């Protein structure tokens, strides 16, 4: 006890194991079909469905948020241990651009050691692209054993973490008033998760990843290397690295800061040794985000008067205090929402899943062009998967945020609470926002994909000055090739004279080449890239429309006046009214996720040949590049035929010719992510009627056996066979790029 | 002619249009006890005043939406809601409720309107109505 | 419109008429069940065809039919 | 050799009127006039 | 014949067995099963009876040859895959790609769809065009269409129909737009959509196979 | 309590909450009004004709241009003008024939929807076929003219540029 707020009851039974259902009532009855089998897991987890309080609803998300960190912590300690025993680490410790990262070796069983790859070096392993050893090398491990310590720290704090969430629930579980203390949260994780996590990562790179990287960009072998303590123990071994360390802490307290600039340098580029960032600037970096975010964290009122109360920022943003073309907003304004953020769990997971993802997003962005880990850039495998999860995990991420937008609506939304504010306003004007989106796709659709259209129809009438080409018709993109000149121009010896090399060399400066291979290069943007970012746009806006469609009419529309009173996943309400098949949320969201699928593969899919064509290569000798597919993206991607063509049929030779290699996983993989989405499409295109009538013809055959079951076969439901159609399609779909991803480069590097 | 305040509302796009006025609107009319935020079926919130209300929607099935969240989601109980249905010169008509009391009881002088002395799995099976123009279940005998 | 025919298995549980959103069933006196009660439906033409009637009936098979009919203004549920 | 369509068959300048008429000069006449059949009132 | 006709001989039994299954079903159930008895009353095509009874979605008998419609498709791909396979590892003289190599599934699709898609998609390339141009577009073309099936297939009656609604609130009050439908928009049907999204999925199966087996034979054996 | 009880910019259509639109600046502000009902579709007192016959001038004037500089002709600036006339040309007979038989669908009895004799959009003023064939006929006039009009002057661009130059005065 400290704060008396716990006090919890929900005692540790063992008997409540034995009696699936036990949350739900109905789940609680007797089975009696097979449908309940299915409802078991398809609400398990909804908390707000099982109780009505609030606050033993917000302690169950406590405990359970514990134990989710429990199993990423046991991921963490695997990962550790699979670098520390089943690896190649030292070896790519050694030669870090002849050694192909391995962490994992398959077992002598049947054909199945052929998996088992030549990584260089004697090792027999399967070539990980999770980019594991380049974050290692750039923390400061050099040898195994680190990395078994950090897998046996993660692993105890996997047990610390199931051991918080049983004690913050089964013995002190906190109050309701504790979980609305919003002030506080955002104080706290402003400044002590953010600001002191970077303050300490700061320190344990200006003391250990510092020294360590510097050696080894040196030329120091691993384990001629000093480890990390006594890089803190005696300052004469740190100050031969750095001369600001014989200054010790007191050019900072007497504010005299430039003697501390060779290792907060400001520089801005790429190492050329490495291919990363610098790590220097990396170090001035977190330092300057840890300041801020500590200031950040000292905004918000907690228990000393000063500070800002979010409730009064939030209900004074209204006409007529708003800027006079913003006061459409109206006189309420904001009013309504602090009470919506702290008593609805839904409308903070939706804020906090549709930035976590678009944040995600950011991630993906952020380290394929500014590469922050030494030998990243240059393994083109590990580029490709990390842009590729990062963007897949963002997709899903910001598809969840819009279906709990949509489960907010149908139970958390009162009417009576939020009136004439932004939120009301919003559902009262919904048809404006749906119909401008419906229009904006459709301009989008046509000048975007109808321009490829139009390219093939004059690529194949034998016409290609009339082709939206930088040969025909150019389409430059004046604009994002006006943002890449003032970002080259920003970093002369200007608009930023404190950095040498641009932010990346995306935007311009030079050719960084390590190991031969091009870590990075200026992307040129002409009529192609125009195209495709509009192809972008396109998709992501139709992605917006059947998102915020369902979210909008989650409650009514003018077909169903009563929708919110039928549930968030309902299947339909009958064939009437033309047929009510799909209204639901859920519905939405199922119908978001195609399209979120349809969004990301194109973008996975731009990045990969435009990187492959115009970025990754071999630098000779003399410095010219011969870049991967031959710079082909510039006249290829212009129409559908090449694509099909240039990108999918010929990328894909490395994919299918590796029966009998050790890519042979990957071709098995690419065959059986087609099987699944095939096998998807059953539960898409038929319905529930069918199925259910032919399993009355089985049950006839079973019971003539006299092999009659007590559950009775029931087919799957409605949502639930949308559910499993498109659970399927993305699975299938998904392990089909990654099996053509990962073998293609795994092969040509 | 017909009694009541509108709802205070700031108007919607999920309102009237055209085929209110050139095929059908309905109106529903209600008495409360107190000024209170409501849900419209055309998406929002309103505020019925203290006393009578009188709004029109486009559909009945918004009129009965409404009626069913009136009897549902206040405390006490708004019950006596009528829905009358306006035609394009003007003329309105009273339809719920239909007798006046309300169809889930039961009303003696209503009569029979779908009635079909049956049992469903004995409908004349289509093959001796076929160039008829009855259909199967608005016929009269039971095979 | 839609055609509501109601069987004599009807035992006057009242449940349809309470699932109906567009009030085109009420209840009758019968004496056929000891409910003394059978459903009816009257306003027809307002009928969209959701089957919530159908779905709300209890008996094996239902009392309570809807056959989907010609298309009006009304069973299209359209407020254009 | 071929910088514009020709043809080396009997009555050759046929095709040159012809894919006008039978491909968008009539459709659209066509058109009108199945839609003012399908929408005449009774 | 050898090992590699055998299983392909079986999966042509199972295509015509599945297609027969749900024809058969779809015939012998049309008068009434026991999720609906009074199926017979209904028609042949209907949408559904509701979601009761757990849900009624393609009960209609008209709906079992929708959904034999696409195992008929399947099977003959597979009859005129193997019929084109075996013909042209006959005509180019190399019979054992055949043999060798449709025991496997991999085969199937590097051997055979790969291996012949070269001389089509190159029908026209940013360096020219040849007379396979057309066939390259209409292989394209019948994906497109095969895709857009997708769409009546997967996304159902009631999204298009709040969409339409948004869509009618939008005409109704922009300026300048005079006209106005005489016959009120609604989304396309249950029963119209699966007619739809099927006669969209044949069309583009039947367009892509033709210009692959047109392109694919022409231009080994010109 | 706040719905409709302060004083907002954004006010029900006409008064009505019940009504499906809402008074917003695009829709009833004095300069948005000022131009909107100014265009020639609404201008007060004109006949039928005398709008078709403006709006088709102002139409068939910008319909030349996107030919002239995309289309196939584009290479040569006399088959580039005569290739952006056509397709105005073309545009304006298939617009105007859409218009002619929309007025002879519509207008059949009491029309549906908002040519319906009870309908009161304030948006849609040509309540008669009359109104509809005047106008039908004063788009296509004007049409045609204005392209033609754009045609001539862009076949004598060379002409026109020398006298804006003042390279007549010679
Ligand atoms: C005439 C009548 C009419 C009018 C007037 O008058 C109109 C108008 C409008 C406006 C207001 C708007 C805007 C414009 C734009 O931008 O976009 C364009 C489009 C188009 C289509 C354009 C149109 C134009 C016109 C058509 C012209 C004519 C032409 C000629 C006449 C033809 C020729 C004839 C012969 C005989 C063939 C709109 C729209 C929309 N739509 Mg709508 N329309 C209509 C018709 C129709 C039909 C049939 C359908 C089916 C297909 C639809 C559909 C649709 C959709 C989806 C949408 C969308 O998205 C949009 C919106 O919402 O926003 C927001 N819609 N629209
Ligand atoms: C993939 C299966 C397949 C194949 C290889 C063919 C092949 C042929 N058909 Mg076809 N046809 C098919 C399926 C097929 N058909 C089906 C399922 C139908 C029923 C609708 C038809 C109905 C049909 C008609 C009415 C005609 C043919 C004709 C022909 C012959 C000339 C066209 C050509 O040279 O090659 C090209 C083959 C293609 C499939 C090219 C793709 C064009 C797409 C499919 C257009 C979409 C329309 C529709 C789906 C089917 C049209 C097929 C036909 C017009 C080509 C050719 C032998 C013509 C003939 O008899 O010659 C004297 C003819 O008049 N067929
Ligand atoms: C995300 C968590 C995760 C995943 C996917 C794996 C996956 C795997 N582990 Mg591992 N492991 C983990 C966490 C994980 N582990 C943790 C937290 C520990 C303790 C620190 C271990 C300790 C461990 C050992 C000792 C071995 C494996 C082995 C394996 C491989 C085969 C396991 C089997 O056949 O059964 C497999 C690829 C086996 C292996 O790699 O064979 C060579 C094996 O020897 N694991
Ligand atoms: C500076 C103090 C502090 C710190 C470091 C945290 C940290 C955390 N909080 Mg907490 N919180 C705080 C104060 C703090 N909180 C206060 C004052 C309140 C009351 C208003 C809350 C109310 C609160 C709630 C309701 C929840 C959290 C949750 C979390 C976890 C977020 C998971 C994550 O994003 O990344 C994970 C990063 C991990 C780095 C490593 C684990 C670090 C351990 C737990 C502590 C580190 C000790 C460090 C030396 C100090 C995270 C570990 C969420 C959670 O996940 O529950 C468990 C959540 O449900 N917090
Ligand atoms: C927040 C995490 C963190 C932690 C735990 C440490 C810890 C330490 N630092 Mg330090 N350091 C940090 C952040 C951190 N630092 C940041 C953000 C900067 C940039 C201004 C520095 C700049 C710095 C200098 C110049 C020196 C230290 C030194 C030290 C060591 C003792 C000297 C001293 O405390 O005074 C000590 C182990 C001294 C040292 O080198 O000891 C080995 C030393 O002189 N640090
Ligand atoms: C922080 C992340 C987060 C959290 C806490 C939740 C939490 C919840 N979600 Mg949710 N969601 C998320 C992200 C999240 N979601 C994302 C990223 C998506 C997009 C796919 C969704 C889309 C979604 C839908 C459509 C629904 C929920 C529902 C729910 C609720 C019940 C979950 C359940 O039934 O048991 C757990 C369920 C499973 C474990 C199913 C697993 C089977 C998957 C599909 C296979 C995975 C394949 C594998 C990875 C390979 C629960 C409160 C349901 C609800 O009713 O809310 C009230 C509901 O209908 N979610
Ligand atoms: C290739 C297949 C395909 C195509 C062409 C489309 C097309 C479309 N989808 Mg769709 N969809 C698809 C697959 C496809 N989808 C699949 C597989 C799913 C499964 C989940 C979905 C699910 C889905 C949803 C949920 C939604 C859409 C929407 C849309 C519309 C987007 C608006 C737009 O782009 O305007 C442009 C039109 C096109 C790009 C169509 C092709 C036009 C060609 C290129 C030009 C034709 C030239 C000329 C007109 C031809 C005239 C010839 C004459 C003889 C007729 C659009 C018509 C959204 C919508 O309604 O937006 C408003 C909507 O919400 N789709
Ligand atoms: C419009 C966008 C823009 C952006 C994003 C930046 C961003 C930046 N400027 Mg800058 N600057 C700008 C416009 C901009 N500038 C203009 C129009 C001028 C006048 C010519 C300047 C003149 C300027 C100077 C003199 C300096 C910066 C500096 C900086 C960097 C330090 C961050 C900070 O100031 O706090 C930062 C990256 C500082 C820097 O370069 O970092 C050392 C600094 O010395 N700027
Ligand atoms: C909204 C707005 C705008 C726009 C505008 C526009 C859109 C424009 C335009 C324009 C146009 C588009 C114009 C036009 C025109 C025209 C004309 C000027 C015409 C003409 C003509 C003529 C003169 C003809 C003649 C003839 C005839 C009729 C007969 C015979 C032949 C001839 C040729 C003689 C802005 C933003 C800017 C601002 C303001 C507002
Ligand atoms: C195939 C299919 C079915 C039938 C699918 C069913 C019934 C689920 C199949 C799962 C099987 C039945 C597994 C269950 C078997 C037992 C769990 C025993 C498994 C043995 C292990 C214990 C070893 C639907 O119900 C359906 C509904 C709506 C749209 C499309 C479809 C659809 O496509
Ligand atoms: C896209 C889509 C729509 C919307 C599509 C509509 C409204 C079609 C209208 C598009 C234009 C107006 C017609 C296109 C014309 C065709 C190219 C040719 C048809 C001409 C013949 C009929 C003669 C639905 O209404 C729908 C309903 C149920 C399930 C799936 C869907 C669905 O996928
Ligand atoms: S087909 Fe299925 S989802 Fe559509 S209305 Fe009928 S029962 Fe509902
Ligand atoms: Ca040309
Ligand atoms: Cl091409």
């Amino acid at each position: 006890a400290s704060a008396a707020t716990e006090q919890s009851p929900i005692p540790t039974s063992f008997e409540r194991w034995a009696k699936p259902g036990h949350f739900d009532r109905t789940l609680a009855r007797g089975p009696k079909t097979t449908t309940w089998i299915w409802n078991l897991h398809a609400d398990a987890h909804d908390f707000d469905s099982h109780t009505n309080d609030l606050q033993d609803i917000s302690r169950k998300i406590f405990s359970a948020h514990f134990g989710h960190l429990a199993v990423v912590f046991v991921w963490l300690s695997g990962m550790y241990f699979h670098g520390a025993r089943f690896s190649n680490f030292s070896s790519w410790m050694a030669d870090p651009t002849h050694i192909r990262p391995s962490a994992q070796v398959v077992w002598p069983l049947v054909g199945q050691d052929i998996l088992n790859g030549d990584m260089g070096g004697g090792f027999r392993g399967i070539q990980i692209t999770s980019g594991l050893f380049q974050m290692w090398r750039g923390e400061g491990f050099t040898n195994e054993f680190q990395l078994y310590c950090t897998a046996i720290g993660a692993l105890v704090m996997a047990g610390l973490m199931i051991f918080a969430g049983w004690f913050h629930y089964h013995v002190r579980s906190p109050k309701l008033e504790w979980f609305q203390n919003v002030q506080s949260m955002l104080n706290h994780h402003l400044a002590g998760l953010l600001g002191l996590g970077s303050l300490g990562w700061a320190g344990h790179l200006i003391h250990v990843a510092l020294p360590t990287n510097k050696l080894l960009d040196a030329g120091v072998a691993p384990q001629d290397i000093p480890l990390p303590h006594e890089f803190v123990l005696d300052k004469a071994l740190m100050a031969e690295l750095y001369p600001s360390f014989a200054q010790g802490i007191r050019p900072f307290f007497t504010l005299n800061w430039a003697t501390y600039s060779d290792f907060l340098t400001f520089n801005g580029g790429l190492n050329p040794v490495t291919g990363g960032l610098w790590m220097t600037d990396i170090a001035h970096h977190h330092v300057a985000i840890a300041v801020l975010f500590i200031f950040a964290g000292h905004m918000y009122r907690t228990n000393w008067g000063i500070g800002h109360s979010i409730r009064t920022m939030l209900e004074d943003a209204r006409h007529p205090k708003m800027l006079p073309f913003l006061s459409f907003i109206g006189p309420v304004g904001h009013r309504g929402l602090f009470e919506v953020l702290t008593t609805s769990w839904h409308a903070q997971l939706s804020i906090n899943l549709a930035m976590m993802g678009s944040l995600s997003i950011i991630v993906a962005q952020h380290m394929y062009s500014m590469p922050p880990y030494p030998y990243l850039a240059t393994d083109y495998g590990t580029v490709t998967s990390l842009f590729t999860h990062h963007m897949w995990i963002g997709g899903f991420l910001i598809v969840g945020a819009a279906a709990h937008a949509g489960i907010f609506m149908v139970r958390d939304y009162d009417p009576a609470e939020n009136v004439n504010n932004v939120l009301d306003r919003v559902l009262r004007h919904r048809d404006a926002i749906i119909s401008h989106l419906v229009w904006v796709c459709q301009f989008l659709g046509f000048h975007s994909f109808a321009m490829y259209c139009h390219n093939d129809t004059m690529r194949a009438f034998g016409r290609p000055q009339d082709m939206f080409s930088d040969t025909g018709i150019q389409l430059q993109p004046i604009f994002a090739q006006w943002v890449q000149h003032i970002q080259t121009m920003a970093v002369g010896s200007t608009t930023a004279p404190g950095v040498a090399s641009p932010a990346s060399y995306a935007f311009g400066g030079g050719l960084v080449a390590v190991g031969g291979k091009v870590a990075m290069m200026p992307i040129s943007l002409g009529t192609a890239d125009f195209l495709i970012h509009h192809i972008h746009a396109f998709t992501i806006h139709v992605t917006v429309l059947v998102l915020l469609k369902g979210v909008l009419f989650a409650r009514n529309s003018r077909l169903i006046p009563d929708k919110s009173e039928l549930g968030f996943r309902f299947p339909c309400d009958g064939p009437g009214r033309g047929g009510t098949c799909q209204v639901s949320a859920w519905d939405h969201v199922f119908l978001g996720l195609f399209w979120m699928y349809n969004s990301i593969a194109m973008v996975i899919f731009h990045f990969f040949w435009k990187m492959q064509s115009d970025v990754w290569g071999a630098v000779d000798a003399n410095g010219t590049v011969s870049h991967i597919t031959g710079g082909n993206f510039a006249q290829s991607s212009i129409t559908i035929n090449g694509w099909l063509r240039d990108f999918l049929w010929a990328q894909a030779t490395q994919v299918i010719s590796s029966y009998g290699s050790a890519l042979s996983a990957y071709g098995l993989m690419f065959l059986a992510g087609h099987f699944v989405f095939a096998f998807s499409l059953m539960f898409l295109f038929s319905g529930r009627g069918y199925w259910q009538e032919l399993i009355e013809s089985i049950v006839w055959a079973h019971n003539k056996l006299r092999i009659t079951t007590a559950i009775q076969p029931r087919a799957l439901s409605i949502t639930q066979g949308r559910a499993v159609g498109a659970a399927h399609y993305l699975l299938g779909s998904i392990v089909t790029t990654w099996a053509f991803f990962l073998a293609r480069m795994a092969a040509i590097g | 002619a017909l009694t009541g305040s509108m709802p205070k509302f700031g108007g919607s796009t999920g309102g009237l249009l055209t085929a209110a006025f050139v095929e059908e609107r309905y109106a529903i009319t209600w008495t409360s006890s107190k000024e209170q935020v409501f849900e419209m079926p055309t998406g929002g919130a309103a505020t019925m005043n203290e006393g009578e209300n009188l709004l029109e929607l486009a559909r009945k099935e918004q009129c009965l939406a409404l009626g069913a969240q009136l009897r549902t989601k206040f405390k006490p109980k708004i019950t006596d809601y009528k829905i009358y249905r306006i035609f394009p010169n003007g003329e309105t008509t009273f339809i719920h409720p239909a007798d006046g009391v309300f169809p889930e009881k039961v009303n003696e002088g209503r009569g029979y309107s779908g009635k079909k002395d049956r049992r469903i799995g004995e409908n004349p099976n289509p093959a001796t109505i076929k160039f008829s123009g009855q259909n199967t279940f608005e016929t009269d005998m039971k095979s | 419109s839609h055609s509501v025919k109601i069987y004599d298995t009807c035992i006057g549980c009242t449940q349809c008429v309470r699932a109906c959103p567009t009030d085109v069933l009420e209840m009758v006196p019968w004496d056929g069940c000891r409910a003394g009660q059978i459903a009816a439906s009257p306003r027809t033409e307002d009928c969209v065809g959701c089957k919530r009637c159908e779905t709300a009936c209890p008996t094996d098979f239902l009392s309570i039919r809807v056959y989907l009919g010609a298309e009006t203004s009304r069973s299209m549920g359209l407020a254009y | 050799d071929a910088t514009q369509l020709e043809g080396a068959y009997a009555a050759a300048w046929l095709p040159w009127i012809m894919i006008p008429m039978i491909t968008y000069i009539l459709p659209f006449p066509i058109f009108a006039i199945a839609f003012l059949w399908i929408e005449r009132e009774g | 014949i050898g090992p590699g006709d055998f299983l392909v001989h079986h999966a042509i039994a199972l295509g015509l067995h599945v297609t027969t299954l749900i024809l058969v079903k779809g015939a012998l159930d049309a008068r009434g099963s026991k999720l609906m008895p009074d199926k017979k009353d209904f028609g042949y095509a209907f949408p559904c009876d509701g979601p009761g009874r757990g849900g009624t979605c393609d009960i209609s008998a008209w709906d079992s040859v929708y959904l034999a419609t696409f195992w008929m498709l399947n099977t003959l791909g597979w009859v005129t895959f193997y019929w084109h396979w075996k013909h042209l590892a006959i005509w180019s003289g190399n019979v054992a790609q055949f043999n060798e190599g449709s025991t496997y599934l991999m085969g199937w699709f590097r051997d055979y769809l790969w291996l012949n898609s070269a001389q089509l998609i190159n029908g026209y390339n940013p360096y020219g065009t040849n007379n396979l141009a057309i066939w390259a577009w209409i292989f394209l073309f019948g994906h497109l269409v095969w895709a857009i099936s997708f769409m009546f297939l997967i996304t159902w009656r009631g999204y298009w129909q709040e969409l339409i609604e948004t869509l009618m609130w939008a005409h109704e009050n922009t300026p300048l737009s005079f006209g106005y439908p005489k016959d009120k928009p609604v989304a396309l049907s249950i029963v119209q959509a699966r007619l739809v999204g099927l006669v969209h999925f044949t069309v583009g199966y039947i367009a892509t196979y033709g210009a692959f087996l047109i392109a694919s034979t022409g231009s080994r054996f010109p | 309590s706040d719905a409709y009880i302060s004083d907002d910019p954004i006010q029900p259509y006409q008064g009505n909450p019940q009504l499906g639109n809402l008074a917003t600046p695009i829709n009833s502000s004095n300069l948005a009004k000022a131009f909107i009902n100014n265009l020639p579709a609404y201008r007060p007192g004109l006949t039928p004709f005398l709008r078709g016959l403006e709006i088709g001038m102002a139409h068939g004037y910008f319909l030349v241009g996107p030919e002239v500089v995309f289309g196939p002709l584009k290479e040569g600036s006399h088959g580039a003008n005569l290739s952006g006339l056509i397709t105005a040309i073309y545009i304006t007979v298939s617009a105007c024939l859409g218009i002619s038989i929309f007025a002879l669908a519509t207008f059949q009895g009491d029309p549906r929807g908002t040519y319906n004799s009870h309908s009161r959009d304030r948006l849609r003023p040509l309540r008669k076929k009359e109104d509809w064939y005047q106008l039908s006929g004063g788009i296509l006039m004007g049409s045609l003219g204005g392209a033609i009009f754009a045609y001539a002057l862009l076949e004598n661009f060379e002409l026109l540029d020398s006298i804006l130059r003042g390279a007549v005065n010679v």
